């Protein structure tokens, strides 16, 4: 330890600034898309609990900003000139089109991902039989769903195929993910 | 000490059997090194500038002289002319790192301390060595000097304890830690095992062994090093070659290594000095003052490397500067006289300690040779696997 | 933080009448899925058809011990009602 | 290597920056490959370019070995730094011992040096390059026009050089 | 040298007069392109085959009627 007047049983770990925007509300995990206008889970709840929508659209667009969305960098003021492109050069309706584009698009691709980790989840229910060698077949649904949300680092899938091929274990899960912190290096980004 | 009460005629066959002159009798326990700073004269701290002047010119004079004719005879000349000027070369450089020494426990010149930080951080990089880390491990040195399991940064013995459990684990004398041990200390690459010093150093080139409120001097003294091999090892070989490297800075390092080993190897080592461990008799004074044995060389060699042998005065009295080393311990050996021990370089020395003492063991408390040893502990392995039977 | 637990109940079982394939007599807030024909790789594709229809996100450690229609039910519920904050 | 006790070790907060042995194998194998070209061929680039970028992430990697401190995001800094201008290098200047007789032979391409450093920079961007983030170009007058301080708005039109300026806020 | 200096975006050598004629004359530049506002300025591409690759030189062209012929003769 290094704490002269007070230490609890666990180390203190120094938490800093958040450095993004937190998923907004009306988004999910996944890959499919949002909802348009409103989410679906709105239509269950009391209208007068309902204030979250609006409340959320304040906080991520006026008053909760982390300051290092704020950084005024070299890398920024040229990204400025992209969106103000898309934002004021292209008329709204070309904007529409690619918009419905890019909707089908991301449907595509979350009905592909969701194959693929179906097919994933019948793979290491056959790993653990190799692992155990004897009975075990079941999978874990808990890794389903991490593996759908996007939740595992490749490492942690990796050393989790490990201990399944050598010990079967099929409940002993790879701890979590912790989300991307924004980079930046100096006046250049 | 391993030699306790008996006559004179034992301590003196054991003496020349050896090659030690005078043996050591036996030290009171219960005492501590800085006490002998006392019978010290006040004039012996006093500052001078010629002494300083001296000791920093005279061993660079030496290394611009063997650089000038090595570069009049580039690759022209035969094997020997490389050799004394490497030899040379590295003496010189032995000198100046014993400035460097000196600056780094800060009795060089107090009264400008940035200047001889900068001082000892320039002497101490073209060995690619670090100022603080330096400090630190002859600091840690000198507080658990011949402390058995504890005294890591000097010449801990192999014992036979250790050697035996790797047998063991081996299964068999054959493995790669038993050849590597086997040639390590066999054969006369043995007086050049300080390199394996200069490895551990960088301890990782992990900050999370030190103490947080140094981290930034701790960095800075390893770029120091790392600019050097990043600036200058790169010149020298573009503009020399492969060859130009190894006779312009690979043999005066290797020259330079000998005189750090076999300094250190002989100056804390020799068959009446044991290795107490913690709790079990280790005492610091008698540590220090019996267990220390002073090499002696003739006066140009030690001109030439700013009195390095004369280690045991500055154990006693750590600010003692370095020109008055050579006069203090004419003191102490009149008032120390029967409990030091002395000896002078010879080839029968460095033979004895290659060939003879190789193993520690505690028992016997005493050094013998690796061959003999590993063998009778062999034979006791067949004894106990027959007294494995049943 | 109120859950109408009556709709969402109807919306579960709905689902699940569709994605299996059997009736919504059949379905009961008690029936396991055992009986009702469901095998672990179906256990989960109606997992999957659940959070698509809710649009939320399922909290992965009590979703390992979904066996029954009400535990179902429950877990949207409690995942529904703790949204804003 | 494999433990059976505990097989997830490897992601568990041992005190350090992920990518803190991968930068030293890095640096070690740039100054092995320059000294060894630069001894096979003659030309004095190889090793030179070698020898500077191991020093430079041997330091770089010494520091990140404590990832809370200053220093520990400093030294990420430092390693970004030295594999984008490898990068730089090879593909837009390309190495001085890989010219040809032809025009398009000798062209300036990626090869593997390039590809290691690139990867190495966006394993630096990916675990965690989010320090000193206080560092950026001075506010502007645009930035401080709906702000609710009267004296750090004075303050920056001062600064930018509209201090004559009428506050009629 | 080459062999002590860091290959550095490739820019234009420079000839003065003559060395082009040496080397026009030894077969080794294999094409010239002629520019300047009063057409007195040339940049020479030689071929793989001369000492030193392909490069790409200037030349200033001081008036004289015997360049043609040279040129064209050599292919
Ligand atoms: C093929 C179908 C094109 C039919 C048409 O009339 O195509 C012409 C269109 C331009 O169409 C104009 O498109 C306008 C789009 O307006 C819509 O969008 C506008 C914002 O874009 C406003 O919001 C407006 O209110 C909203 O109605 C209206 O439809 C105009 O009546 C119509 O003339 O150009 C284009 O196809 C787009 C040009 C791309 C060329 C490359
Ligand atoms: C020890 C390994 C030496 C080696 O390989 O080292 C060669 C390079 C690193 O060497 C660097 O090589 C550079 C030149 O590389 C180029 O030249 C090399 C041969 O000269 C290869 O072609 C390499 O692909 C290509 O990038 C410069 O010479 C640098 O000074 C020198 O340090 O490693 C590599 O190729 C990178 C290794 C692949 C990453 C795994
Ligand atoms: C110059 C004068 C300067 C003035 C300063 C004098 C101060 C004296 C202090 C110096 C202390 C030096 C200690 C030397 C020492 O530790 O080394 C002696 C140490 C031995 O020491 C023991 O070594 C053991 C080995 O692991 C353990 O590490 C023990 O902890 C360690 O004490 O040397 C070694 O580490 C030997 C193993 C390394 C193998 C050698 C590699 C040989 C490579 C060949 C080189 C090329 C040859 C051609
Ligand atoms: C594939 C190789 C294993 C993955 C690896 O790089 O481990 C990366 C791990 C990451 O290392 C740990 O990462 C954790 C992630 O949160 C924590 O941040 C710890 O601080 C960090 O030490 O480091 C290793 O142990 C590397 C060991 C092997 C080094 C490779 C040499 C080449
Ligand atoms: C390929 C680009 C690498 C980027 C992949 C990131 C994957 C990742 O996050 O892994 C997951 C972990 C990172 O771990 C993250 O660490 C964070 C703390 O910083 C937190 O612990 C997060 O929870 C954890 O996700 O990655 C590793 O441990 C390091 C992987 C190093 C891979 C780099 C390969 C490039 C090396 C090539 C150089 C060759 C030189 C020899
Ligand atoms: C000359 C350029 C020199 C710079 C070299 C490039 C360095 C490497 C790329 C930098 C890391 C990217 C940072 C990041 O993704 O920010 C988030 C950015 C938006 O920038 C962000 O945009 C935000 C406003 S908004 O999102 O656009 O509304 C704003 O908060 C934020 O400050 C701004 O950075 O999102 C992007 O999609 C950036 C993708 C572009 C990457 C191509 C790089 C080209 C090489
Ligand atoms: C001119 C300048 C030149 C500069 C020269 C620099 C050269 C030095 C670098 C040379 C390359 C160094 C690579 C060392 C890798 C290593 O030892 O990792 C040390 C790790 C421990 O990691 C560690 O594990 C520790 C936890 S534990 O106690 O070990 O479990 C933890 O403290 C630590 O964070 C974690 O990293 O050892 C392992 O646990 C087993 C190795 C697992 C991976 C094997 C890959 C090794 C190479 C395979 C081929
Ligand atoms: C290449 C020549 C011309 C210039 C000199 C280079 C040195 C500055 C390098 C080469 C050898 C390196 C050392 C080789 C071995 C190690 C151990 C290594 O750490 C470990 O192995 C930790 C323990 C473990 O891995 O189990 C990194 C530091 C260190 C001292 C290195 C520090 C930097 C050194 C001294």
């Amino acid at each position: 330890t290094s704490a002269p007047f007070i230490s609890p049983m666990t180390p203190y770990v120094p938490e800093e600034e958040p450095t993004r925007t937190p998923p907004s509300i009306k988004d999910t995990g996944t890959l499919r898309p949002a909802s348009e206008w409103y989410p679906q889970w709105m239509q269950y709840r009391r209208r007068e609990d309902n204030y979250v929508f609006w409340q959320d659209k304040f906080m991520r667009c006026s008053t909760d900003i982390p300051w290092a969305e704020k950084r005024w960098t070299l890398f920024s003021t040229v990204w400025y000139l992209v969106q103000q492109l898309r934002f004021v050069g292209t008329p709204p309706a070309l904007r529409y089109v690619a918009f419905l584009g890019w909707r089908a698009l991301m449907f595509q691709v979350y009905a592909a991902h969701k194959a693929l980790v179906l097919w994933q989840c019948k793979l290491d229910a056959g790993l653990a039989r190799i692992g155990s060698g004897g009975a075990t077949a079941t999978f874990s649904k808990t890794m389903a769903l991490r593996r759908l949300h996007w939740r595992n680092s490749p490492l942690a899938e990796a050393l989790y195929a490990l201990n399944l091929y050598k010990t079967g274990r099929v409940h002993l899960l790879p701890p979590v993910a912790k989300p991307i912190p924004r980079p930046t290096f100096f006046w250049l980004f | 000490t391993s030699l306790d009460g008996l006559p004179e005629t034992q301590k003196y066959v054991y003496a020349d059997e050896w090659g030690f002159s005078r043996v050591g009798a036996d030290f009171p326990p219960g005492s501590h090194p800085s006490l002998f700073s006392q019978l010290l004269p006040q004039a012996l701290f006093a500052f001078d500038a010629r002494a300083a002047v001296a000791a920093v010119a005279v061993p660079l004079a030496a290394m611009a002289a063997g650089y000038g004719w090595l570069w009049y005879m580039h690759s022209i000349a035969p094997v020997w002319q490389q050799a004394l000027c490497a030899a040379l070369i590295g003496t010189g450089y032995a000198g100046l790192f014993k400035v460097a020494h000196e600056c780094a426990m800060m009795r060089f010149i107090p009264q400008m301390p940035g200047l001889q930080a900068a001082l000892g951080t320039l002497l101490m990089a073209p060995a690619l060595y670090s100022l603080p880390s330096w400090r630190l491990h002859h600091l840690h040195h000198l507080l658990h000097t011949n402390m058995l399991w504890q005294d890591v940064w000097g010449w801990h013995p192999l014992t036979k304890v250790e050697l035996a459990d790797e047998m063991v684990r081996s299964g068999g004398s054959g493995g790669a830690a038993m050849a590597a041990a086997r040639l390590v200390l066999t054969t006369p690459i043995k007086l050049f095992a300080s390199v394996g010093h200069w490895l551990r150093s960088w301890d990782g080139l992990d900050l999370r062994h030190f103490h947080p409120a140094s981290y930034v001097e701790v960095l800075s003294g390893w770029a120091a090093p790392l600019a050097f091999a990043g600036l200058v090892l790169p010149a020298v070989v573009s503009a020399g070659g492969l060859s130009g490297f190894v006779s312009c800075y690979l043999a005066p390092w290797l020259v330079f290594h000998f005189w750090l080993s076999v300094l250190s190897l002989t100056a804390h080592t020799a068959p009446h000095i044991p290795w107490r461990a913690e709790g079990d008799g280790w005492d610091a004074g008698r540590a220090a003052v019996a267990g220390t044995v002073t090499l002696r060389l003739p006066r140009p060699l030690e001109v030439l490397l700013n009195n390095a042998n004369y280690m045991l005065p500055q154990a006693v009295a750590p600010g003692l500067p370095m020109w008055s080393a050579p006069a203090a311990y004419a003191v102490l050996a009149a008032r120390l006289g029967p409990y030091l021990t002395e000896a002078s370089m010879s080839l029968k020395l460095l033979t004895n300690h290659v060939t003879r003492w190789q193993i520690y063991d505690e028992e016997a408390h005493t050094y013998r040779p690796m061959e003999e040893v590993v063998d009778e502990i062999e034979a006791d392995l067949q004894q106990l696997a027959a007294a494995a039977q049943q | 933080a109120a859950v109408d637990k009556a709709k969402v109940l109807e919306d579960v079982r709905s689902i699940i009448s569709t994605q299996l394939g059997t009736e919504l007599e059949k379905v009961a807030p008690e029936a396991k899925f055992v009986d009702l024909g469901a095998d672990s790789l179906d256990t989960v594709e109606i997992m999957m058809a659940l959070e698509e229809k809710f649009e939320i996100a399922l909290e992965e450690e009590g979703a390992e011990k979904i066996a029954t229609v009400q535990d179902a039910a429950d877990m949207i519920a409690a995942q529904i009602a703790a949204k804003g904050n | 290597w494999w433990r059976e006790d505990d097989p997830y070790w490897p992601l568990r907060d041992w005190g350090d920056h992920p990518m803190r042995w991968w930068t030293l194998a890095f640096a070690a194998i740039m100054a092995a490959g320059g000294l060894a070209t630069s001894v096979a061929t003659g030309y004095v680039e190889p090793v030179q370019a070698g020898l500077g970028a191991g020093a430079l992430l041997a330091l770089a990697g010494a520091a990140m070995s404590d990832a809370r401190c200053v220093p520990g995001a400093l030294g990420v800094k430092l390693a970004w730094a030295v594999c984008a201008l490898i990068v730089l290098k090879e593909v837009s200047v390309g190495w001085q011992h890989k010219r040809k007789r032809r025009l398009a032979a000798s062209a300036p391409r990626l090869e593997l040096t390039g590809l290691a450093a690139a990867a190495l920079c966006a394993g630096y961007m990916l675990t965690d390059m989010s320090g000193m983030g206080e560092v950026a170009l001075p506010p502007n007058p645009g930035a401080v026009f709906k702000s609710p301080d009267v004296a750090y708005r004075a303050s920056v039109w001062q600064k930018w050089g509209y201090g004559q300026v009428q506050m009629r806020v | 040298s080459v062999k002590t200096a860091w290959r550095t975006q490739e820019v234009l050598r420079e000839l003065s007069y003559t060395q082009l004629w040496a080397l026009v004359g030894e077969g080794h530049v294999a094409r010239v392109r002629f520019y300047g506002p009063e057409k007195n300025k040339v940049m020479a591409t030689t071929r793989a085959s001369a000492p030193g690759g392909e490069r790409l030189c200037k030349v200033v062209l001081p008036p004289d009627p015997e360049l043609l012929d040279h040129l064209v003769s050599n292919g």
